């Protein structure tokens, strides 16, 4: 048991992975896939690279992160677009749909509902969701506020119409049909 | 139209019989043989007595 | 005595899983298990010791004595930083060579 | 008990029928170069090493009893320098 | 167990259940109840 | 799929309220918006629905009599928006693939810095969005006025079939990203010119494919080749649009229906 | 007994010659057959004209 | 120490890379 | 109640750290995480659920009194139209799965042997997936 | 004199020990910790005992990358330790450095 | 020298003479092939191409061709399989197996990217699985029991009916864009249409057939127009018996 | 070229063949033959 990495290599590589975790972790996490590139390895060879071309020590390091971190922002970007195309598709759920399904588990534990109970709960909920109103008005009992309206695909529909009604409103450069 | 190029005799013969294509006898009446294969079960051959 | 009758039958053979176990686990780096040479090493060093020609202690000092490559320590600097190796194949081949002797 | 709570509140619960389409715009804010940068600088000041398991009392303590306190209350010299001046070393 | 050829006489002194070398906890409502008592 | 719309469009035209008149030159992008997303409660399906039960494909309802006589609503629907859809990107995308014109107006030239700084930065971000994508379909650089106070044209990634006009957003540029464009691309990369380097007198002769580089290319070569003539012709139809007072007008009316239901729903 | 029967089972049944990788089935570092893959391809070709 | 084991360090030797030029560039001290 | 005593963290032992993009400091009033990861959701449970847990998918059930995964399904396909029956029950289950321990079922270990004879064989030098999975598989007869 | 041609190609031999400390280990873990005393033969009459505190075994708690994988085979199999934490940071955890 | 050769080359046994030039070329490229090969050896990821058990050194008999095999093969699987390398190997998804990967990465907006790469590597996998090079004969057993659904007072009428409501759903697929499943949801036979990006265990069912109709996968042979030729070609092509034992695991 | 099929980048070869043939034992030929197969694959042959 003797290790093959010379002190200053341990220093170099400490010094990486206490600057980013990131680096360290991404190679091995729960175990070491001895078979894939490690991004500290690239890391200490663009940082010698760096090295010999005339960069010093802090100088290099600070630039090879910023190297990494530029390609996970690259990788980041990427994976946003990917989810807003896959989100507008409406089959993929995100925080703000995942906290409606837990208050609904929620609902079903705290309060037991029997099969009818939740037949019926399933219904409205499909009805309010098919066709739920906007601005919902609620009385002084005399005073009426028009507010307070939660999301519905006709109103996906009315949004998509500009708020006019007509499904004729773009003008430029169609083609026609006879 | 076959993939291989060869196949052993014993073997292919092993797996067209595994293909259950292979026309019985059916000596014994069929619909006896039949409910003994549903009902009874095909784990007869478990049971060594 | 019928609970110990049972309880003897039942770990007679626990001498060899120590053994398998000291093999597998007390080695740093046993090499490639894959390998066939340190397999075969390792399958005829299990028998004697289920046979009792040979002690637990002799059979561990010859597995991790026999002869497995030339310049080893040298290799080794290539794959295994301080060299402990992972222990998947070795589990794989203790269960191996139990399972293909009865 | 439960009817005089309801009555000095409401016993009155709902769900809202959410739509995954409607964040269209917030993903397309999030999908901009800027947001991504600002988003990657938080990612690369909180990647530093962090000795803080989970939240300690020792640690907020200190941290509000600091703040609280503190409520109360050209040219780098280069090597060559330090070099040749020996009592700075010291 | 006998470190060193030489067996160990008590090992509770050294996880300090009923010695003089015990710990302190909850010290302010110990004295809290003393004062109060006295 | 000129003439299965032409003969589908009579079954919808009873359907479209406001657009009853048959044969009035429904256009494509009008058709799209009122065969868009609907509900069910307004619509139920119908019940044995032979594209349901499976007994005829989606894709050949217009096949039989049968089913034109008394069409599934949301099955009929569904198909026009796709067709209708598939239409609009092809005329759309052969609009403006003319690269015949590579002049960039000066006014394109001053919303662009005001956006980013450079043409270079918009070209990226629709390389980039061409080249990252799940579904092989179409990229639209579109313009919206909820956002023009800071971002008024951006670029999305819609699905194979479904248009900005289903979210509400003024279309202004498409690329075609489809996997029979990658298909063709991967065609021409294996193509190769051959006889085009003449034996210099010194020469031996004279003495005696990943997806994502692809893809990439294919979408910089498509940003590339457009019309910015039309593309500017369309932001500036869309600024009158929405600098009309009809929209105004139509906005408000409506708005005042939405108060007096929620009135009537109310008492 | 049963270790003279099987070595010789072993002895009789071990293979020969070059396989698909070109190497004798014994060899010392590379192996055929890792965890039955050539059965479940059998298992999922067969032998059906 | 005047007796060396197979598998330990020699004395080094003291030398009170600048020459190590003509070999492996990345070759340490 | 509170402590005992308030003592510092304990220091870092060697090859210790706090996994990467970990927020080890948030509290219950921070913002909801935007991605869908286990930690995120089982936060956002606590936060609007009270602190209702399950060990298993079979606890949560017998908690909730004879209600199965289609009843809850339909539910989630009435909330998400896109969604058909089968991907609702899938929803259900993966929120069940991600909040708390998976379920072993004849149907999961069915799909985890039918994946695993998919992807057959590796590039692992040592097949080293392979003796993973067959060891996995091995350890649920 | 003649080497002015010669060094015109001036091929030199590339790094190998760079190579060899930078290319992937079987055996690598994300933070670098210093093994612990092993110990020695303190005489003829007191046996093998390390220096600290006479222990007759090396000081550690993790010696193998993949021991956590091993023992949690069924729940990686499962997908339980998709996010864990116990397994991803003391994977490989050793003992403080005790010593003077 | 099967190590030595490069995947793409083959060995000829016959000898015939070759010019200097055209060996010198081909010397360039073996050299550029092991220079590409070096290149891609240190980029692999977690997650390699599944073998194929038939050979493709010509194309699938009566279903492909052996360009348009390629392509499906070693280009749109190959990116899809090289995304989710790099959208798993940061992510805490690195280091665990496919199912576990999908049915974590499944309904997740932020993670859709990888799930998407997962779903379609899955489906990749299960298309080549099931696919006998010259077809197979399906089962009496599995038949029998699809003769109770879908068979309609007929003999043999079941894998008729089968055969044409596969073709009715996949045709149902306008995006031409997806894959054609028949599963067993765990109380009946089904055919589902997943569309790109979704996988049969994410939903929680057992597949048995999968069918491709992405539209690059039959531009070449059958154009844009010859998906019903496509459809009836794979399923003279298709392979029952991998479906049989799978519903039969299922039953237990 | 082809004209070595040998290349060794381990330092002191000289050494590690002194001791892997001081440590064979046996003189047959299938035996040698083995021995400096096994040593050429393991140390020369440029296998990873
Ligand atoms: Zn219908």
């Amino acid at each position: 048991d003797t290790s093959t990495l010379s002190p200053e290599r341990v220093a170099l590589r400490d010094e990486l992975a206490r600057k980013s975790r990131l680096v360290a972790s991404e190679g091995m996490r729960y175990y070491n896939i001895f078979w894939v590139r490690k991004p500290l390895d690239t890391m200490e060879k663009e940082y010698y690279e760096l090295k010999r071309r005339g960069v010093d020590h802090g100088e290099a390091i600070r630039k090879v992160l910023q190297g990494f971190y530029s390609g996970l922002a690259v990788k980041k970007r990427v994976a946003a677009i990917q989810a807003e195309e896959a989100k507008l598709t409406g089959r993929f759920i995100t925080m703000r749909e995942a906290t409606v399904v837990l208050g609904v588990l929620a609902k079903l534990h705290k309060e037991q509902l029997t099969p009818h109970q939740v037949s019926l709960l399933a219904k409205e909920q499909g009805e309010t969701t098919q066709s739920g109103a906007k601005l919902t008005a609620i009385v002084s009992r005399q005073v009426e506020v028009k507010e307070t309206a939660n999301d519905s695909v006709r109103q996906l529909r009315e949004k998509a119409e500009d708020q006019t009604g007509f499904p004729d409103w773009y003008t430029g450069e169609s083609p026609t049909y006879s | 139209g076959t993939m291989w190029a060869d196949v052993d005799p014993t073997t292919f013969a092993l797996h067209q019989a595994s293909q259950s294509t292979r026309s019985t006898r059916c000596d014994e009446p069929f619909i006896l043989h039949l409910v003994k294969r549903a009902k009874l079960g095909e784990c007869v051959t478990n049971f060594t007595d | 005595r019928r609970f110990k009758k049972v309880y003897d039958v039942l770990s007679e053979n626990d001498d060899m899983f120590i053994w398998l176990c000291h093999t597998a686990m007390s080695v740093l780096n046993p090499g490639d298990m894959r390998s066939r040479l340190i397999y075969n090493h390792l399958r005829i060093l299990a028998e004697s010791v289920a046979s009792g020609e040979m002690t637990q202690r002799t059979a561990f000092r010859f597995f991790e004595s026999a002869v497995r490559s030339p310049a080893y320590r040298e290799i080794a600097k290539r794959q295994l930083e301080g060299g402990a190796a992972t222990r998947l194949a070795g589990i794989s081949a203790a269960a191996d060579v139990m399972r293909r002797m009865g | 008990q439960q009817d005089v709570d309801n009555a000095s509140g409401q016993a009155h619960s709902f769900i809202s029928p959410q739509l995954p389409q409607m964040d269209w715009r917030n993903m397309s804010a999030r999908s901009s170069e800027e947001s991504i940068r600002e988003e990657m600088r938080q990612l690369a000041e909180n990647d530093v090493m962090q000795h803080q398991r989970v939240f300690n009392e020792r640690m907020w303590y200190e941290k509000e009893e600091e703040h609280r306190m503190k409520a109360r209350s050209p040219r780098v010299l280069g090597g060559d320098y330090f070099k040749t001046r020996f009592g700075y070393s010291l | 167990p006998s470190h060193s050829g030489s067996p160990v006489f008590t090992q509770a002194k050294l996880i300090g259940l009923s010695g003089e070398e015990q710990l302190t906890m909850c010290q302010s409502e110990t004295m809290a109840l003393r004062l109060c008592m006295a | 799929n000129a003439r299965e719309l032409h003969r589908l469009l009579p079954a919808l035209l009873p359907l479209l309220d406001p657009p009853v008149p048959t044969g009035a030159s429904v256009c494509a992008a009008h058709l799209i918006v009122a065969t868009g997303h609907v509900s069910k409660q307004r619509e139920p399906h119908m019940s044995n629905c032979p594209v349901l039960e499976r007994k005829i494909p989606l894709s050949e309802i217009a096949s039989d009599d049968n089913f034109l006589k008394h069409p599934c609503v949301p099955c009929l629907k569904h198909r026009i928006n796709f067709l209708a859809s598939e239409d609009f990107c092809y005329d759309f995308v052969e609009r403006c693939g003319c690269g015949t014109d590579g002049a960039l107006p000066p006014e394109w030239r001053c919303i662009v810095e005001r956006q980013f700084g450079s043409m270079a930065a918009l070209v990226e971000e629709l390389v980039i969005h061409a080249s990252n994508r799940r579904e092989a379909g179409w990229t639209w650089l579109v313009y919206d006025a909820q956002q023009a106070g800071e971002r008024p044209l951006l670029v999305v990634n819609m699905p194979a079939q479904r248009s900005p006009l289903l979210l509400g957003l003024w279309p202004l540029a498409v690329v075609n990203v489809t996997e029979a464009v990658l298909v063709e691309a991967v065609r021409a990369e294996s193509s190769g010119s051959v006889a085009a380097a003449p034996p210099p007198p010194w020469c031996r002769a004279a003495r005696a494919k990943k997806l994502s580089e692809i893809r990439e290319k294919v979408a910089r070569d498509a940003v590339s080749r457009m019309n910015w003539g039309f593309i500017l012709q369309q932001l500036k139809k869309a600024e009158t649009y929405y600098a009309s007072s009809d929209r105004g007008e139509k906005i408000r009316v409506h708005r005042m229906k939405l108060e007096r239901e929620a009135v009537t729903k109310a008492m | 007994m049963g270790e003279r029967m099987r070595a010789i089972i072993e002895d009789y049944s071990k293979g020969f010659g070059l396989g698909p990788h070109g190497h004798s089935p014994t060899h010392d570092t590379i192996h055929y057959n890792t965890l039955n893959a050539e059965g479940e391809r059998v298992r999922d070709l067969g032998y059906t004209d | 120490r005047v007796a060396f084991d197979f598998n330990d360090q020699l004395h080094p030797t003291r030398i009170g890379y600048a020459w190590f030029a003509s070999q492996d560039p990345t070759f340490g001290h | 109640h509170g402590n005992l005593f308030y003592f510092r963290e304990y220091p870092m032992y060697p090859g210790e750290y706090v996994p990467a993009e970990h927020n080890t400091l948030s509290s219950l009033r921070d913002e909801l995480r935007l991605d869908l990861t286990a930690q995120s959701l089982k936060e956002a449970w606590m936060r609007v659920s009270g602190g209702v847990y399950f060990q298993s998918v079979d606890e949560y059930y017998a908690s909730v009194d004879g209600l199965d995964a289609e009843q809850i399904g339909e539910v989630l396909a009435a909330l998400f139209p896109e969604l058909n029956c089968y991907e609702a029950q899938a929803l259900v289950q993966r929120t069940l799965e991600c909040i708390s321990r998976p379920v072993s079922a004849a149907s999961r270990q069915l799909s985890r042997t039918i994946t695993a004879e998919a992807v057959g064989l590796d590039n692992a030098p040592g097949h080293y997936t392979n003796f993973l999975e067959w060891m996995g598989r091995l350890t649920e007869t | 004199i003649y080497a002015h041609a010669l060094s015109q190609f001036a091929v030199c031999r590339q790094p190998w020990n760079e190579y060899i400390g930078l290319l992937t280990k079987q055996d690598s873990t994300p933070y670098h910790t210093e093994p612990q005393e092993k110990p020695a033969y303190r005489g003829r009459k007191q046996g093998r005992e390390g220096w600290l505190f006479g222990q007759q075994v090396q000081l550690h708690y993790h010696r193998f990358p993949d021991e956590q994988l091993i023992t949690n085979l069924s729940r990686w199999r499962t997908g339980e330790t998709v996010g864990d934490i116990a397994m991803q940071q003391f994977r490989n955890a050793q003992p403080f450095d005790i010593e003077d | 020298y099967h190590a030595y050769v490069p995947k793409g080359a083959s060995v000829q046994m016959g000898e015939t003479f070759m010019p200097s030039n055209i060996a010198t070329a081909v010397f360039r490229e073996t050299e550029a092939a092991a220079a590409r090969a070096d290149k891609t050896k240190e980029e692999t990821g977690f997650f390699s191409q599944p073998r194929l058990n038939y050979p493709v050194s010509s194309g699938i008999p009566a279903l492909f061709s052996k360009d348009q095999f390629d392509m499906q093969y070693s280009l749109f699987h190959r990116d899809v399989v090289e995304t989710l390398n790099r959208h798993t190997l940061g992510t805490p998804l690195e280091g665990h197996n496919l199912e576990t990967v999908i049915r974590k990465t499944s309904f997740d907006a932020t993670q859709a990217v990888a799930h998407t790469a997962a779903s379609e590597h899955f489906n990749y996998c299960f298309f080549y699985k099931s696919l006998r090079p010259w077809g197979t004969a399906p089962p009496p057993r599995l038949r029998e029991a699809l003769q109770l659904q879908y068979g309609t007072n007929g003999s043999a009428d079941a894998m008729d009916e089968v055969r044409r409501i596969v073709w009715v759903t996949a045709a149902s697929h306008q995006e031409r864009c997806g894959w054609v499943y028949l599963v067993w949801s765990g109380v009946h036979f089904d055919v589902v249409e997943f569309p790109h990006g979704s996988c049969p265990i994410a939903s929680d069912l057992i597949p048995l057939l999968a069918l491709n109709v992405h539209e690059s996968a039959y531009i070449l042979d059958y154009g844009t127009s010859g998906l019903k030729q496509y459809v009836e070609n794979y399923f003279k092509a298709c392979n029952w018996p991998l479906a049989e034992r799978y519903y039969l695991m299922a039953i237990g | 070229l082809g004209w070595t099929d040998l290349f060794t980048t381990i330092p002191d070869m000289t050494y590690h063949i002194k001791e892997w043939f001081d440590t064979t034992e046996h003189m047959h030929n299938d035996a040698v033959a083995w021995q400096l197969g096994h040593l050429l694959e393991t140390c020369f042959k440029m296998k990873e």
